[PDB]
């Protein structure tokens, strides 16, 4: 009998063009198709209608691309996706999300003083961070919460691009001041950026607090050290006096340390001070020094002129206090494994500021053999081999640094569980894939490891991959299989639109053990190298052997994207020696986009059904096959 | 950058006078010294004149003090050195060179030379 | 002598913050796809580095955004104007301007100018430059400080000049500062009217005349911001909860048997299906569990159609007799179900087509033949004493709900309706049954009258106002109740509403069972119907629209229920009185606040500290010691503080005082200004450990003046904590001046500087008769007088000479008679200068820019353009020497008193 199967997204968006495959497992000759997009808890409205045919010259593998209007309390709203294949109807219900896109705002400076003008720009893209013409809701308010300006755009034909202003007024408050955005059609996801309003003027240099690690080791009799560095805007050394104070925060109370104040000359734009482990001890009441562990540590830095001209002040704050210099993440690990398979690990291995530590050897405690190194972005692929059994795999890793001792090394421990398959036929599907900075333009190899019983294995023909990419439907292919191949290697091509990570979840299905239909999932999460799509490089474009002179023309070179809109803005770096909070950079688009994603876990599931959810897909079959029903916008909590 | 081209020599008796012109390849404005150098058959290269930016702060060499006059036109890219009551003793190449300002009186500031002309003041 | 600033320096002015906010499209054609646009730009006149960035959008790529690129712009030689944001009005201070030498091995010899401002009272005057020279060391820097007071508000400019010796190389900065007045900024809240057109106003609209700011506190010729603030004020009303679908599992039911029993397992499935899509509960039921249910709505129909008669009726066989109730209550469930369900409108349109031809006499009456097998479906209308009335309200509400579906179709249904409702209305007032009252209550609601008195008999029918309850099963009167919800939510009435459903949740009846066929369908047919149309909020939408006399448009704002716009901010700094014109339905608040700059007490000055600075000639040309003696304000000592000294022009600290100073205890003085040479060392820092908050610490050290000047400029000692600048506190010191404060004269928040000549220089011998009437004759000469020095009111900001006007020989714009005395004011620097004796005559003559006072109390200022001269006595003149002076006075009285001025 054939089983009709679709797949969706776990959650749908508004005016976003969402892809809906549909297969015909089992089938001979054409199988029509209708597609319809209805609301819910009713079925009046046709959201969308779209039709097509699944050849037996494909194989019965097609899609429906349907985008749901954006016509529209405080709880969810679903629709009612049905697809018909002849008289065979398979429906399903699906949570959507009530977003538009996404929304950028750049100011022109992180400060400003009353009677400025403030400059900004708001980028609309959408969920591919494509430009989009839409009506965009703008607010500015003052630190009370009071709207001051208003403003209704139309991107379209701007470029994706909406340049606006605003006069500060003489007569305002100081503090944060917001800038307030939301689509029109998706008033529920608010986008917002600050800037701070202050009496100042800009000052002629900048200071520079920098401890000699970025953490403090609870058990250094050194103290923390740290260097003050202050040098001129324009570059060059700054003679003066330094006032540097230490203090200790757990978690948002922070406790000044006033014995640790210490006066320091700053010659030659250098000057140095400590923060002793005894002065550390007894200005936090003199407890245990173990209670310490997991508080941060802050310097504040005030650097006078010799002058007296100029000063400044400088903060640098959460430098944290850690009995091991490194801290093991199993984040980005699958949590469930296949018995009698190998087990990639992802050991995440950062720093205790969060950056990734580089080339930290991590090893499975118990294993010893098994010894990998982190690459440059924090991760080491730990295979390790599992009994076909049903027990739980309980995976401690420790790292194995040659200059630190035993006790100053880091571990965490992490428990993967067995992958139930259907009626216990021990029928499993294995997706391996080397982990290093993937990049565009390379190949990915992926190998399609099939472990089940012979008397069947000849019923499985393909293999049904999905590739997840910023919570949509990138691509969708086949990977054709022969009898025999128990592996299958398909290349894929890693092209731009694979930035920054992507999914891979494939499936096989068959009537196999008792007559029962069976469909067996896996999945792994492929991080790529973290760039532009495109490009984007501000250089200069002349000799410049001569230092420019106030006045002076410059010939800048821009270099990237044909057609491509470019928006500049040259900021005095003493700006930033004020304020240097809510600047829009690369990295935290990219926050935006994966804190976005719709996908939870970076493996498989419980079962085919969590391997499709967790990867953020539905799951729908005629044969009763379907994945748990998903109604919460957020992942789970761990 | 910035190349020079000097005109106005040539041959003059010992009691006379002529005037030298500098013209300038790009706009000389923003420029803070512009300076008029000779070097002698035999001699060194010696310090002649040197004129402000603006016109209104000059420097002369002892032996020419109160007879050579130099002067500039920031509008036309042009430099003048009008050389009144010759000697014999003046008989050299006249270089005009642009300076950065600082240490006008020497030639160690001196990035951009010019071909030079020359001027021969014979005691006949 | 050689002013070096004759370079023709023109200053630096660009310092923006930001700059370059353009757009580029880049249209040049790629090269390996990236095209690379070249950009010419001018750079600003800032000496620091520029961060550009860059973000691009493209139609294939998306958003990118660039690397920062840095640009460090730098000279050798440069001045830094270090200027305070604002400084208060009439308020001294000393601004710094830095001189930068980042030469290798070359000492730079500087002529720094501080150019003149009339905005400002310094050294610099009209006729006199403030010139100095200065001496940088190579790689070094040195701060010039100049001594101003700001005298105009507003957005003020200083420009400092600097040249150097034997270099061609030359720099100017010209930056502003803003100047605020000496008050304290303020709110006062202008008005709060709430807005309620349908309350307050008339007709419809509500206009609230706003008064202007009514500040009396005001700084004069300060700017006011008025804030509107337009704000709807939300309203809710309350609504009774829908009743939980945890209770409401077993309604989902497998419909089966025959023509009557089918209908019994499809009225709860039908019912709970309704109830729950419009309450909406299927997230915390179970969305999976909806389409289970829909097939089993589809499963219902389709066996129902099984026992349709051929005569579009319904029996509970195909062999047994037509029902009025039955076919009846298939066309009440078939209609609920078209809105999630619909296969064919015939078969419903068929059977309201047989309730009329055969089940209605002309009376309106329909009456029951009796062939329904089950009489657990049938509910209160079963037992029921008026059994004949309650039937012809039931099989009538089930035309209705199949009205809007087959109004086509059936074209005689609005006849049999109008039949039925007069049958109702006659035998309304007759009615003993509650249940009777509660059907016929919403039969005759429902798109029909319902006269006053059957309305009156509806409601005072309901026992304790809530329910209606009869002698009999429970399930009759839950249904009754359901049917008498259903009127009043027909009605539109919500007043007796509340009550009604209150009573409904208190029953806790949950549905299903035996007998409860109708009690099933109408209890959650009625409370859906309430959450479908219930009061929420109480519809706010207001149309506000303020006509401003400040501007030529009327801006106005749709305050509606949506939250778009539910307050909205119009800024207005003209202070004029407006209107403001609201109408529409729903509450509002407005509120109206103006800030400005009120007059209060100007002690922001030195809040943190004590300092008392005293300059003493105690005893290479000249050698005075300076005294600092600070004290902190606080509870406890002050903690690590910063004197900032600088020195009076001309001045240098004893180096073997700041070494014995550094050596003690509590004070640190830097090995870098120790090793600094004697002169050009203007500025020094002592840094103290801690300063006392119960006695003043007191330090003091020996100034030599190395180089001789006529004017000096006072010097300035500051003090401050290290960990808040703003909280300062500054002293001027200068031997021959008031707590070292430039010579101005003030009056009402108004200084002018006196820092000008003190007199017109002329000698008395070197001016004639014909100079003194050319002088006097000009039209800038208002006032000429005769003066008697009457008395001398020595002081020490000024002195004050009140003089009596003995003869006015050109009266000015002050009227002012013979014998009548006016005072002439003049700084005390020039007391020597003038030599002014009591009871001696003068000729005077000035400017009516000199005037000072208002004109009841006018005093008069001798500044650089009055004209003071001795006027001898007339036995004075029999001397040789007064001769020729005496011959020019008498002269020029007489020329001008006779005869005036010509031209
Ligand atoms: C959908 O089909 C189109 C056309 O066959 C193809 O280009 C695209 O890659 C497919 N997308 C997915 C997600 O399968
Ligand atoms: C009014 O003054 C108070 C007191 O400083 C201040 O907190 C508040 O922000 C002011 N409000 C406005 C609107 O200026």
């Amino acid at each position: 009998s054939p089983m009709y199967s679709i797949i969706t997204p776990n959650i749908l968006r508004l005016e976003s063009e969402e892809t809906m495959v549909l297969e015909a497992h089992d089938a001979q000759g054409d199988v029509p198709v209708t597609v319809t997009v209805h609301d819910f808890p009713g079925k009046k409205l046709v959201l969308s209608s779209e039709k097509t045919v699944l050849t037996p010259a494909t194989n019965h593998m097609g899609n429906v691309t349907f985008t749901i209007p954006a016509n529209r309390k405080g709880r969810n709203k679903f629709v009612t996706v049905q697809a018909t294949f002849g008289t065979q109807v398979v429906e399903k219900v699906v949570l959507v999300s009530l977003q538009s896109g996404y929304l950028f705002i750049q100011t022109d400076k992180t400060i400003y003083t009353p009677g400025s003008t403030v400059l900004y720009r708001i980028f609309t893209v959408n969920h591919k961070l494509l430009p989009v013409g839409r009506t965009v809701m703008v607010n500015i308010e003052n630190p009370e919460g009071i709207p001051v300006k208003q403003d209704s755009l139309s991107s379209q034909n701007q470029l994706g691009v909406l340049p606006l202003s605003w006069d500060i007024p003489e007569l305002v408050n100081m503090g944060q001041w917001k800038i307030r955005a939301y689509y029109e059609n998706s008033p529920q996801q608010v986008f917002s950026t600050e800037f701070e309003v202050k009496e100042y003027v800009l000052p002629s240099f900048e200071v520079i607090v920098e401890p000699t690690e970025k953490f403090y080791y609870i058990y250094n009799e050194k103290g923390l050290e740290v260097t003050i560095t202050a040098r001129f805007l324009y570059g060059k050394k700054v003679e003066g006096t330094a006032f540097v104070i230490f203090g200790i925060q757990d978690g948002e109370q922070r406790i000044s340390l006033p014995e640790s104040l210490k006066r320091i000359p700053i010659e030659d734009g250098s000057g140095e001070v400590v923060l002793s482990r005894k002065v550390l001890l007894d200005g936090v009441q003199n407890p245990r020094a173990e209670d310490l562990v997991g508080k941060s540590l802050y310097v504040s830095a005030t650097v006078i002129l010799h002058s007296g001209s100029d000063m400044v002040q400088a903060e640098r704050s959460g430098i944290p206090i850690v009995t091991s210099p490194y801290q093991i993440h199993f984040t980005k690990t699958p949590k469930y494994f296949k018995p009698g398979m190998p087990f990639d690990l992802m050991v995440f291995v950062t720093n205790p500021d969060g950056s990734p530590a580089y080339r930290v050897p991590v090893a499975v405690q118990g294993e010893d053999t098994v010894q990998s190194l982190t690459q440059g972005d924090g991760v080491a692929k730990l295979s390790i081999n599992t009994h076909p059994s049903q027990k739980p795999l309980s995976i401690t890793v420790r790292t194995k640094k040659q200059e630190l001792s035993e006790a100053e090394q880091a571990t965490r421990t992490m428990q993967a569980l067995p992958y139930s398959t259907v009626g216990n036929s021990n029928n499993y599907l294995h997706l391996s894939v080397l982990r290093t900075e993937l990049r565009p333009g390379e190949t990915l190899n992926v190998n399609f490891l099939l472990r089940m019983d012979r008397a069947h294995e000849a019923k499985i023909r393909y293999y049904t991959y999905l590739i997840m990419n910023k919570g949509r439907l990138l691509k969708a292919g086949r990977q054709v299989r022969e009898p025999g191949q128990d592996l299958v290697v398909l290349p894929l091509s890693i092209t731009t639109d694979f930035i920054p990570s992507f999914r891979l979840v494939a499936y096989y299905t068959l009537i196999g053990a008792s007559g029962q239909r069976e469909v067996v999932a896996d999945s792994v999460w492929v991080d790529v190298k973290d760039s532009c799509v495109g490009s984007l490089v501000v250089k200069s474009g002349q000799s410049e052997d001569r230092q420019p002179v106030p006045g002076q023309q410059m010939t800048l070179k821009i270099e990237g994207d044909h057609g491509a809109r470019v928006v500049l803005v040259a900021v005095d770096k003493g700006v930033f020696v004020l304020n240097k909070k809510n600047k829009l950079t690369q990295s935290k688009i990219w926050d935006v986009v994966e804190k976005a994603d719709i996908g939870c876990t970076p493996g498989s599931g419980k079962d085919y059904a969590g391997v499709f959810s967790d990867a953020g897909l539905t799951f729908t079959s005629s044969s009763g096959q379907q994945t748990a029903q998903r109604a919460e916008l957020q992942c789970p909590q761990p | 950058q910035v190349q020079l081209v000097e005109t106005g020599g040539g041959l003059v008796q010992a009691g006379g006078s002529l005037r030298l012109s500098c013209a300038a390849s790009g706009s000389i404005f923003s420029i803070n010294a512009m300076g008029w150098f000779r070097q002698a058959p035999g001699k060194e290269r010696e310090f002649v004149a040197t004129i402000n930016r603006s016109g209104g702060r000059t420097y002369y060499a002892d032996s020419v003090k109160g007879r050579f006059t130099i002067s500039r036109d920031n509008g036309k890219n042009m430099v003048y050195l009008q050389m009144h009551s010759l000697k014999p003793e003046d008989t050299a190449i006249y270089y005009c060179a642009a300076g950065t300002g600082w240490s006008p009186q020497t030639d160690n500031e001196y990035n951009y030379w010019g071909q030079g002309t020359q001027v021969t003041v014979s005691s006949h | 002598e050689d002013i070096i600033a004759e370079e023709n320096i023109v200053s630096r002015s660009e310092f923006p913050e930001s700059w370059l906010w353009n757009v580029e499209d880049l249209k040049e054609p790629p090269k390996n796809g990236i095209s690379t646009k070249l950009m010419n730009i001018f750079l600003k006149d800032s000496i620091t580095t520029w961060e550009i960035l860059a973000v691009s959008m493209s139609d294939k790529k998306g958003i990118c955004v660039a690397d920062p690129f840095e640009v460090t712009v730098m000279q050798d030689f440069f001045i830094d104007l270090r200027l305070p944001y604002s400084v208060v009005r009439n308020e001294q201070v000393e601004i710094r301007a830095v001189l930068y030498n980042y030469r290798q091995n070359q000492e730079l010899k500087v002529r720094v100018e501080l150019l003149h401002n009339p905005a400002f009272c310094s050294l610099a005057t009209t006729k006199r430059r403030h010139q100095q020279t200065v001496t940088i060391p190579p790689k070094s820097s040195l701060s010039v400080p100049y001594v101003i007071v700001p005298l105009k508000t507003g957005l003020q400019e200083v420009e400092v000049k600097a040249a150097v010796y034997h270099h061609f190389i030359s720099d100017g900065v010209r930056k502003s500062l803003k100047v605020v007045p000496e008050g304290i900024r303020m709110n006062k809240t202008v008005a709060v009217r709430t807005l309620d057109p349908e309350r307050l106003g008339r007709e419809g609209v509500q206009k609230e005349d706003i008064p202007p700011a009514d500040l009396s506190d005001q700084v004069p010729d300060t700017e006011s911001e008025t804030r509107i603030l337009l704000q709807g004020t939300p309203v809710a009303q309350m609504t009774e909860d829908a009743v939980d679908a945890e209770r409401l599992k077993h309604l989902i039911v497998t419909p089966s048997g025959c023509g009557e029993e089918n209908m019994i397992g499809m009225t709860p499935t039908v019912i709970a299906v309704h109830y729950l899509d419009e309450t909406e509960q299927w997230e915390k039921f179970g969305l999976e569990k909806r389409q289970g249910a829909l097939e089993l709505i589809k499963k219902g129909y389709t066996q129902q159609l099984a026992f349709r008669q051929p005569s579009s009726a319904f029996a509970a066989f195909v062999k047994r007799a037509p029902s009025t109730w039955l076919t009846a209550y298939v066309v009440k469930v078939f209609s609920l179900a078209v809105n999630l369900i619909a296969i064919d409108s015939q078969v419903l349109c068929g059977a309201v087509k047989w309730l009329i031809l055969e089940k209605q006499k002309p009376d309106g009456v329909f009456q029951e033949d009796a062939p329904v097998i089950h009489q657990e479906m049938i509910g209160g209308l079963r037992n029921n004493n008026e059994k004949d009335m309650a039937l012809t309200a039931f099989v009538l509400i089930s035309l209705q709900e199949a009205k809007d579906i087959c109004e086509e179709q059936v074209n005689s249904l609005p006849g049999s309706i109008t039949k039925a409702g007069d049958f109702l209305e006659a035998n309304y007032m007759n009615l003993q049954r509650s249940y009777t009252v509660a059907i016929a209550g919403y039969a005759l609601a429902q798109m029909g009258r319902l006269k006053g008195p059957l309305l009156n008999k509806f409601l005072t029918t309901a026992k304790d106002k809530n329910r209606w309850e009869d002698p009999g099963k429970q399930l009759y009167n839950v249904e009754a109740t359901s049917y008498a919800l259903l009127a009043l939510l027909q009605l539109k009435d919500f007043d007796f509403v509340p009550p009604v459903v209150r009573w409904l949740n208190e029953q806790r009846y949950y549905g299903g069972g035996y007998g409860s066929t109708q009690a099933t369908f109408m209890v959650f047919q009625a409370l859906a119907q309430y959450q479908k149309d219930a009061p929420d909020h109480q519809e706010l939408n207001l149309d506000v629209s303020l006509q401003l006399p400040s501007r030529s448009s009327k801006i106005t704002h749709r305050i509606h229920w949506e939250s778009a716009s539910l307050l909205r901010s119009e800024e207005t700094k003209e202070n004029e009185g407006f209107t403001v014109t609201a109408e529409g339905k729903g509450q509002g608040t407005l509120s109206v606040v103006t800030m400005y700059h009120a007059k209060a007490k100007d002690q922001l000055t030195c809040n943190k500290f004590d300092l008392k600075v005293t300059i003493k000639p105690a005893p290479a040309k000249n050698t005075m010691i300076l005294e600092i003696c600070t004290r902190y304000r606080g509870d406890q000592d002050a903690t690590m503080s910063i004197l900032d000294i600088s020195m009076m022009t001309g001045f240098a600290p004893d180096t073997d005082d700041l070494k014995q100073l550094a050596n003690g205890v509590d004070r640190y003085i830097s090995k870098y200004e120790l090793d600094k040479a004697f002169s050009d060392r203007n500025t020094l820092i002592i840094y103290l450990d801690k300063v006392s908050h119960s006695e003043d610490d007191c330090l003091a050290f020996k100034v030599h003046q190395y180089f001789n000047v006529e004017l000096i400029q006072p010097g300035a000692v500051k003090v401050y904590a290290y960990y808040n600048l703003e909280e300062s506190c500054t002293r001027f010191y200068h031997p021959e001046k008031e707590d070292g404060k430039l010579n101005k004269l003030c009056r009402d928040e108004l200084c002018r500087c006196a820092e000008e000549n003190c007199f017109i220089q002329k000698s008395d011998d070197k001016v004639t008769l014909e100079e003194r009437l050319d002088k006097a004759c000009e039209p800038g000469v208002d006032y000429v007088y005769k003066t008697r020095l009457v008395k001398v009111q020595l002081s020490n900001d000024f002195d004050e000479y009140i003089m009596a006007i003995e003869q006015t020989i050109k009266s000015g714009s002050d009227e002012v008679q013979v014998g009548q005395q006016r005072t002439f004011i003049s700084p005390i620097k020039c007391r020597e200068a003038l030599k002014l004796e009591e009871k001696k005559h003068y000729l005077m003559w000035g400017l009516s820019s000199d005037f000072w006072g208002e004109k009841p109390n006018l005093s008069y200022i001798i500044g650089k353009d009055t004209w003071v001269e001795h006027w001898p006595e007339e036995d004075e003149c029999q001397d040789e020497e007064n001769q020729k002076q005496c011959q020019d006075l008498g002269a020029f009285t007489e020329s001008m008193v006779v005869f005036g001025c010509p031209n």
